[PDB]
């Protein structure tokens, strides 16, 4: 006769990970590669050299 | 409105010797509150992009 682990199972401490198992996030390849501008109007204008 | 009459004073038997009865009367009416309403919906991007 002895205190098995099952006999004391209800006394054992518990632990949950403090973080989630997930992939590291990529972000947009477009936002990573191409330079961007802050817009204030919804339809910005863009002069382009022609000649 | 009340109504008055001319009365005689000659004899107790004359019907024209009796003072006429009259009433006054009143009526109620109600001032009832009623509601004017309108809703003006707009897109949040319209509010964001307007000057």
């Amino acid at each position: 006769a002895d205190i098995s682990r099952a006999d004391a199972l209800a006394l054992l401490a518990t632990q949950e990970l403090d973080s989630i198992i997930k992939p590291e996030t990529s972000g947009s390849a477009a936002l990573a590669a191409f330079r961007s501008i802050r817009m204030s109007a919804g339809t910005v204008s863009m002069p382009v050299l022609a000649a | 409105l009340p109504t008055a009459g001319w009365v005689t004073d000659d004899t107790s038997g004359a019907a024209t010797g009796t003072k006429p009865t009259s009433k006054v009367s009143w009526t109620g009416k109600n001032l009832v509150a009623e509601e004017i309403a309108v809703i003006v919906p707009v897109h949040e991007n319209t509010i964001a992009d307007s000057r």
